[PDB]
């Protein structure tokens, strides 16, 4: 949520309040960005639906077409389900890295049968 | 103790209702009206009827009321309840029985302004191009001639999105908040409390009543209490109560174009299952929404970019530093723009969307309902009250397609990507059917030459 946007306007006052002496200095401005970036993060969906019920029952015609299982085919059949859907190609790759990690944990649990 | 002179409405009228107490009756009125300036919360007139206004009394007349206010407070005896701040008896002496705007109006016909109307109808936020269609319907607000509007959002709470509606207060001539339970008195709901031996059962009086053809805006409608909506479910149907007994008749007007937004139950879509199917609710309330719109696109940072840049720019001019002309011009033009119907274009009118919904019948069973369309057929009635052209440009035919696409992603499965490609890549109701094959309405127009002579 956007909220957040009107907390940090009020963060800065904190620290314009504090020196007012008319001087800036390279120190101040290193140091500061150190701090804010730890501790800010810690403190119909696509995907969502694709995964646990598509790929489930995806699997059976897949198979009658391909006799087997490539890395490089596995991107090459998704464009063609989503084409001139969506208007973002760049993004696609972004869903690659996430659901790598997210598939190796599937396999232990037997989350996805 | 000196003669006030000052306005006001009569609401509603107490023949409905069942010896100290019996010389009188009570009635809920106001005085302050919807403005910006009003925003200040003002105090309520309470007026009693000593038996002599009763009956002769009907909603809808903008009369005046002028009188002295003694305060001959009665209750001395201390055996009831008692008046607001105003501390004061309010007797009835008066009900009637029986400029800027024209410069406007010379710029209202002008066609220079009538080109960029359009375009910047929504610029606090730029919203959604559904949303305003929406909007400019409920601006506008268009014998039997009525009808209701059902303008569905999908956000969160959280975000303004849902205190969007709290902009159009701005332009809105009456809007009452009603937050859900607790509302202000009475939030157009009926609800009956236990009372002492001697007080005056309550009749209430809704925001319903007081925007008689007029505009009342609900906000959280969902939220309301699951006993508030009992009650509510027949009086939505008729905006009104009828009984034809021949025994008991009263009307209680209520005509405004009711506004309200639906709040989504927790996630958006997270659950698995169905979403009509798995309703324990009760189907003719659910079914009161015309149009039920689904949110476009999730992740759209560019889109985004832009409203957090507002909020920042707009926190700037608070901090101190050392047009009504706009806002009645869609306003006043509901009143004035009446025109009339051709005799021989009256089918060609109707015959365009009857050719849309036999189309739908080849391959399903029954899966359209008239009821969706009969709402279609009003909203383009602005259209024409707008322009005065005529005729409908195809660009405008393009944005209302959207409109029926989105409704139906939410009642059907996301595997609507495979039947419905084409569409969206490129006995008593039965005889209402029949009527639009010859385009009459009316069902009495044989021999309707007797009919003038009762």
């Amino acid at each position: 949520t956007v909220r957040q946007l009107e907390s940090m306007i009020r963060l800065s006052e904190a620290m314009a309040r504090m020196h007012c002496c008319d001087e800036v200095q390279p120190k101040h401005v290193k140091e500061a960005f150190r701090l804010l970036n730890k501790s800010i993060i810690r403190v119909s969906e696509y995907c969502r639906i694709s995964n646990l019920i598509v790929l489930h029952l995806r699997k059976v015609e897949e198979e009658e077409d391909e006799s087997a299982l490539k890395r490089s085919e596995l991107v090459n059949w998704y464009l063609k389900e989503i084409e001139s859907e969506i208007d973002s190609e760049e993004e696609l790759i972004n869903k690659k890295r996430i659901i790598e990690k997210v598939i190796h944990r599937l396999t232990h649990y037997d989350h996805v049968l | 103790n000196q003669l006030i002179r000052t306005s006001g409405v009569v609401t509603s009228c107490t023949g409905v209702l069942p010896t100290i107490y019996q010389n009188y009756q009570r009635i809920r009125i106001q005085e302050s009206p919807g403005k910006v300036a009003a925003g200040r919360l003002p105090r309520s007139k309470d007026a009693i009827l000593l038996a002599d206004l009763v009956d002769s009394c009907k909603p809808g007349d903008e009369i005046e009321l002028t009188g002295i206010y003694h305060n001959n407070y009665d209750g001395s005896l201390n055996t009831a309840n008692g008046f607001p701040v105003f501390a004061t008896v309010i007797l009835a002496n008066h009900v009637a029985k029986k400029e800027d705007v024209k410069m406007i109006t010379s710029l209202s016909k002008d066609q220079q302004i009538g080109e960029k109307i359009f375009a910047s109808i929504a610029p606090s936020i730029y919203g959604h191009e559904d949303i305003k269609r929406g909007l400019a319907l409920a601006l506008f607000g268009g014998h039997k001639v009525r009808g209701d509007i059902n303008v569905l959002l999908c956000g969160d709470p959280g975000t303004a999105k849902s205190q969007f509606l709290k902009y159009i207060e701005k332009v809105s001539s009456r809007a009452i908040f009603t937050t859900g339970q607790g509302a202000s008195a009475v939030g157009l709901t009926a609800y009956v409390q236990r009372h002492p031996v001697s007080r005056e059962w309550t009749l209430e009086a809704g925001a319903l009543v007081l925007a008689d053809r007029g505009v009342c805006l609900i906000d959280e409608f969902d939220k309301m209490n699951d006993q508030d909506r009992t009650s509510i479910h027949e009086a939505m149907e008729q905006q009104s109560i009828s009984i034809s007994k021949a025994g008991i008749v009263t009307s209680l007007q209520a005509r405004c174009t009711v506004i309200a937004a639906a709040n989504p139950i927790g996630g958006r879509y997270d659950p698995s299952l169905t979403f009509s199917e798995n309703v324990d609710l009760t189907e003719p309330i659910i079914s009161r929404f015309d149009i039920l719109c689904v949110v476009r696109d999730t992740v759209d940072p560019v889109q985004d970019e832009m409203l957090a840049r507002f909020v920042v720019g707009s926190h700037v001019r608070h901090h101190p530093s050392n047009q009504e002309v706009l806002k009645k011009y869609i306003i006043y033009a509901k009143e004035r723009v009446h025109p009339k119907l051709n005799q021989m274009d009256q089918d060609k009118v109707a015959k365009m969307y009857s050719d849309l919904r036999k189309e739908s019948m080849a391959t399903g069973s029954i899966p359209i309902t008239v009821r969706h369309i009969e709402s279609m057929i009003r909203m383009a009635e602005a259209h024409a009250r707008i322009h005065l052209r005529d005729y409908v440009i195809e660009d405008d035919v393009n944005m209302a397609i959207r409109v029926m696409l989105e409704s139906f992603i939410d009642t059907q499965k996301f595997s609507v990507m495979r039947s419905m490609r084409k569409t969206f890549a490129r006995p008593e109701k039965d005889l209402v059917d029949k009527a639009r094959q010859i385009n009459i309405h009316n069902l009495s127009a044989f021999y309707d030459s007797e009919l003038f002579r009762m």
